[PDB]
């Protein structure tokens, strides 16, 4: 507030820091894993 | 679901009797603000020209 007779130290003791953690909306991913696969043990 | 509503204070009355003014004073206050968690999700039409 930096305005009354008392105060603080500095604005860190005037702010909450929160822990969560958000993103955005992401790029679905469709063709990565609609084919079939084939397994293969050589070159 | 992209916007907030950041609030510190609800509505509030307060009553106040200036006697040396003969008065009663009647004092509301709150405090919001519009935010939002990231830069898009808006769209608005507008008339031509």
């Amino acid at each position: 507030n930096q305005s009354s007779s008392v105060e603080v130290s500095s604005e860190s003791y005037e702010t909450i820091f929160s822990q969560r953690i958000i993103r955005d909306l992401q790029k679905e991913l469709v063709v990565g894993a609609l084919f079939e696969e084939l397994p293969m043990s050589s070159k | 679901d992209n916007f907030v509503m950041p609030r510190q204070r609800a509505v509030t009355v307060e009553r106040e009797r200036q006697a040396g003014k003969q008065r009663d004073a009647y004092y509301v206050t709150q405090r919001v603000n519009l935010q939002r968690y990231f830069e898009n999700g808006v769209v608005s039409g507008a008339y031509a020209a």
